[PDB]
């Protein structure tokens, strides 16, 4: 509502599929900032990448992030059966961090 | 339906369980005027009147016996001897669209307080104290109805709820909406006190083997004493003997 | 004859009473619609404005008597009917309990409601009348007596006897 | 009770250019403000009500944003007699309910 | 031309009374949000209070069971009543005629100097 | 009714495009109610994209699947549209309209530009 996210997605195993994290808000600023977190299940969310186009060194090189302008498509290629999990974006905001409405990637 | 233009119903006639509700969902604003909520489910009433519509966050106190506001006062108005109560309860999921939902108003321009339980639609262009600007804008030609527009960006004081109002009667009630009930499972062969429907007694209950005609709900024999009764559940005719005592 | 009207007047003044059978269903309902100056020869319908409180519905009532006692005293009023093969018969027979029905308006009058098959309809008309069937109905008027009546063996009333019609039944 | 905070307090810029101030709220405001400009020595008066609506007359030279928690007023080309006092008042609460600023003291020169 | 204009400001001993009146024309305030706002000398200005078209009226926290509006409707006018004025109720007050949501408050009085003996 | 659709104007060749239709006067709760996406080249005539019906059951064009997973969340009524690989075929108008059984994409949106191209 803050920020927004769509309910769920479930890609086939082993293609890539993109998510996408849209302001749906008018003035949350530049949205420049935008980390993504893994919910594992029932564990706390891991950084996962921040600074969309950017990852930090520790996780698989499979994840890419993407500005298509003032949202971040986030996409994942060579889907593994590990990656069943809760997906979620962050991005401050002009007085505080906000994030999305949750996204749920399911691999079947 | 908006403030303005609640849909009102009526639900009487029927045996009215008032603790369905309590499975829907988590009841933000559940308070009862006139009759406790705990014992709602068992009270009888005349006419149950329901008025269903929507406001914003922060003026759903206004709906309250003897309250002025600006939903109160203008458009929506509820007595100070009322019985019944208000239920409201947060929903911005399906009613808070962004950009706004300029579906649901609210006279905020009127010319006087309104009577319990009076509705009105009526969405001309408010006067001007002189001739106003029918028609057109000017210095203060003021509409009477502003939209709330939801969206969901809005703070939960600004968020769409989701109220219905029920409007009760105990005075004269004809009972037709209320009354759960409670059928005691059926004991056999043991003097047991019974209340059938309100035909209260003692005595031993044992298989029947007279045929009771279809719109017979008693049995008697000489001297008005009630010797049977047909179930209210199964429809199976019962006898009754008055359990064993003597001298000693 | 498809119903019948009760009510202390026939317009909107005083919400009356309303019962019409049909070939489907009766309809009972107690809504104060004016009616026209004689009940609409079936052009379905023909009243004012309502301010209904009850409504009901169920099976129809329908050489055959049907037989019929209305009673209305303690803000109910009862139905009791029955239907016989075959004027009216010298037969012994007991009418059943068939509605209590809650509706507590003060009935003063009543009227019969008719029908027919490719009539003209207006609302008022002279005693011209429009073609019917060979048909009649009888009216008898109730009072408080005291009764003497014989259950049989099954719970069904057999024979009655008046106690003050002469002496050899008192 | 919103707390409203302007800044910067002061400003003096040379004449013919624009000016921008910021008010600054602590909670969400949407697009209910305006913006008065009190002249010293009488009532104020209003200038961009709502979010950035210019006020019947009020000359197109004013230009008011921002939405949500941080608001902005700006002015085109100061001219000698623009110097006054400017406050933005929220209204997310309209009955009864307004927030007045601790104000700006804008001069030429 | 459209104008609010006021009466009653001058000196009063403290925990004194005091009346506030405010005057329009070519509009009127019986069904007009009614706004008397206030100033104290060099600060800024606060809320104080309003009275619907229907009557229900609200004040300030500051000024709550102290200060009274009214208005005489018959001849289109309003009026602020003032008691027990403190150290801290010495402020020029201003009458304002204010919409909100439809047109931010706009039309102003001349305001009126309230100070006390010291 | 009224939906309004958003997103990237420009994209480059082999890139996923996201785009997220809001609509307003209907929700995503209500039996029969749908959204679906088309597209239009500049100067040329419609064609299908997706569809999203209202049980969550979801449906596509038969010759443009197995891609443009189009995802949707029924609590602040939104639909999102996301196309990956764009090929000079994809530079055309893309439009969000609600779908009924009978009145196949009755409500359409606003519509977003979009050019493919360095
Ligand atoms: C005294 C009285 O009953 N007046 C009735 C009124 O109740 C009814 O609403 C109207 C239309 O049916 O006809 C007349
Ligand atoms: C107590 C009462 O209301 N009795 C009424 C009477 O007034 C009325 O004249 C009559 C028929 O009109 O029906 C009965
Ligand atoms: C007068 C009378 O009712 N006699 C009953 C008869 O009805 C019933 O059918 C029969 C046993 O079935 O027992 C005898």
């Amino acid at each position: 509502s803050a920020l927004t996210q769509p309910a769920s997605v479930s890609g086939s195993p082993g293609q890539s599929i993109t998510i996408s994290c849209t302001a749906t808000s008018s003035d949350v600023g530049a949205y420049q900032y935008v980390s993504w977190y893994q919910q594992y299940p029932g564990k706390a969310p891991k950084l996962m990448i921040y600074e969309v186009s950017k990852r930090p060194s520790g996780v698989s090189n499979r994840f890419s992030g993407s500005k298509s302008g003032n949202t971040a498509s986030l996409t994942i290629s060579g889907l593994q059966a590990e990656d069943d999990a809760y997906y979620y974006c962050n991005s401050y905001t002009t007085s505080s961090v906000v994030f999305g409405g949750g996204t749920k990637l399911t691999v079947l | 339906a908006s403030v303005y233009a609640w849909n009102r119903k009526r639900i009487s006639n029927c045996v009215a369980d008032y603790s369905v509700l309590y499975n829907f969902a988590p009841f933000f604003a559940f308070k009862c005027y006139g009759v406790s909520p705990t014992k709602l489910n068992d009270l009888c009433f005349t006419n149950v009147y329901a008025d269903s519509f929507v406001i914003r966050g922060n003026e759903v106190s206004q709906i309250a016996p003897g309250q002025t506001g600006n939903i109160a006062d203008y458009n929506y108005k509820l007595p100070d001897d009322f019985t019944g109560c208000v239920i409201a309860w947060n929903s911005n999921k399906l009613d808070s669209k962004v950009g706004g939902n300029y579906n649901y108003r609210y006279r905020l321009f009127r010319k006087s307080n309104l009577k319990p339980f009076e509705r009105d639609i009526s969405t001309e262009i408010y006067q001007a104290g002189n001739k106003p600007c029918n028609g057109v804008a000017g210095v203060n030609c003021y509409f009477p109805l502003q939209s709330y527009g939801f969206r969901p960006t809005y703070g939960v004081g600004h968020q769409p709820y989701r109220v219905v109002v029920l409007s009760f009667e105990l005075l004269h009630a004809p009972a037709t909406v209320c009354g759960p009930k409670k059928s005691t499972n059926l004991v056999k062969n043991k003097c047991v006190n019974f209340n059938f429907n309100g035909l209260t007694g003692t005595g031993v209950l044992t298989e029947s083997n007279k045929k009771f005609l279809p719109f017979q709900q008693f049995g008697r024999d000489i001297a008005d004493t009630t010797d049977a009764v047909r179930d209210p559940q199964t429809l199976e005719i019962l006898d009754i003997t008055p359990c064993s005592f003597g001298g000693v | 004859i498809r119903g019948w009207i009760f009510g202390t007047t026939l317009d909107s003044k005083t919400q009356s009473l309303l019962i019409v059978n049909n070939a489907t269903n009766v309809v009972i309902k107690v809504c104060e619609f004016q009616f026209c100056n004689d009940p609409f020869l079936d052009f379905r319908v023909y009243s004012s404005a309502n301010n209904c409180t009850f409504e009901y519905v169920s099976q129809p009532f329908l050489k055959n008597l049907r037989e019929f006692v209305f009673k209305n005293i303690d803000g109910y009023f009862k139905i009791y009917s029955k239907h016989t093969p075959i004027d009216l018969p010298q037969g012994f027979s007991a009418l059943e309990p068939l509605v209590d029905l809650p509706i507590g308006i003060n009935i003063t009058r009543f009227q019969t409601l008719l029908a027919l098959h490719r009539s003209y309809l207006t609302p008022g008309d002279s005693s011209s009348g429009w073609t019917a069937g060979a048909a009649a109905y009888y009216v008898g008027y109730l009072q408080p007596r005291t009764f003497l009546l014989k259950y049989n063996e099954n719970g069904t009333i057999t024979d009655a006897v008046d106690c003050a019609l002469d002496p050899l039944s008192e | 009770e919103i707390v409203m905070t302007q800044s910067p307090a002061t400003l003096s810029v040379s004449p013919g250019e624009r000016a921008t101030l910021s008010c600054r709220a602590s909670q969400s405001v949407s697009s209910d403000l305006a913006w008065y400009q009190q002249k010293p020595g009488q009532a104020p008066r209003l200038l961009i009500y709502g979010a950035s609506t210019r006020a019947t007359g009020i000359p197109a030279r004013f230009s008011g944003s921002g939405s949500g928690t941080e608001f902005t007023l700006t002015i085109s080309s100061l001219q000698s007699e623009d110097s006054a006092v400017y406050y933005c008042q929220q209204y997310n609460n309209w009955p009864p309910g307004y927030t007045f600023g601790q104000g700006t003291k804008l001069e030429i020169k | 031309e459209v104008q609010l204009v006021e009466s009653g400001g001058g000196l009063v001993q403290p925990g004194g009374s005091l009346r506030l009146s405010c005057a329009a024309s070519e509009i009127t305030v019986s069904r007009n949000y009614m706004s008397w706002v206030r100033q104290a000398p060099g600060k800024g200005l606060e809320w104080v209070s309003v009275m619907f078209a229907g009557g229900s009226t609200f004040y300030a926290d500051s000024v709550k069971g102290r200060f009274t509006i009214s208005r005489d409707n018959s001849k289109n006018t309003l009026y602020l009543q003032m008691n027990s004025l403190r150290a801290e109720d010495t402020a020029v007050y201003y009458c304002a005629r204010d919409l909100g949501v439809v047109g931010a408050t706009d039309y102003w009085g001349q305001g009126t100097l309230v100070t006390v003996s010291s | 009714i009224t939906l309004k659709e958003s997103g990237p104007t420009l994209v480059k060749p082999t890139q996923t495009l996201t785009l997220t239709c809001t609509f307003s006067g209907f929700s995503l709760s209500t039996g029969g109610v749908s959204v679906g996406w088309i597209r239009q080249p500049p100067g040329k005539a419609l064609e299908w994209l997706a569809l999203i019906y209202w049980d969550d059951d979801k449906r596509y064009s038969p010759s443009l699947e197995s891609r443009l997973t189009i995802t949707k969340d029924t609590s602040k009524n939104l639909v999102v549209l996301t196309l990956t690989n764009m090929d000079p075929v994809d530079t055309a108008t893309y439009y969000c309209a609600h779908k009924t059984i009978p009145t196949i994409f009755d409500y359409w949106g606003q519509g977003t530009l979009v050019t493919v191209s360095s």
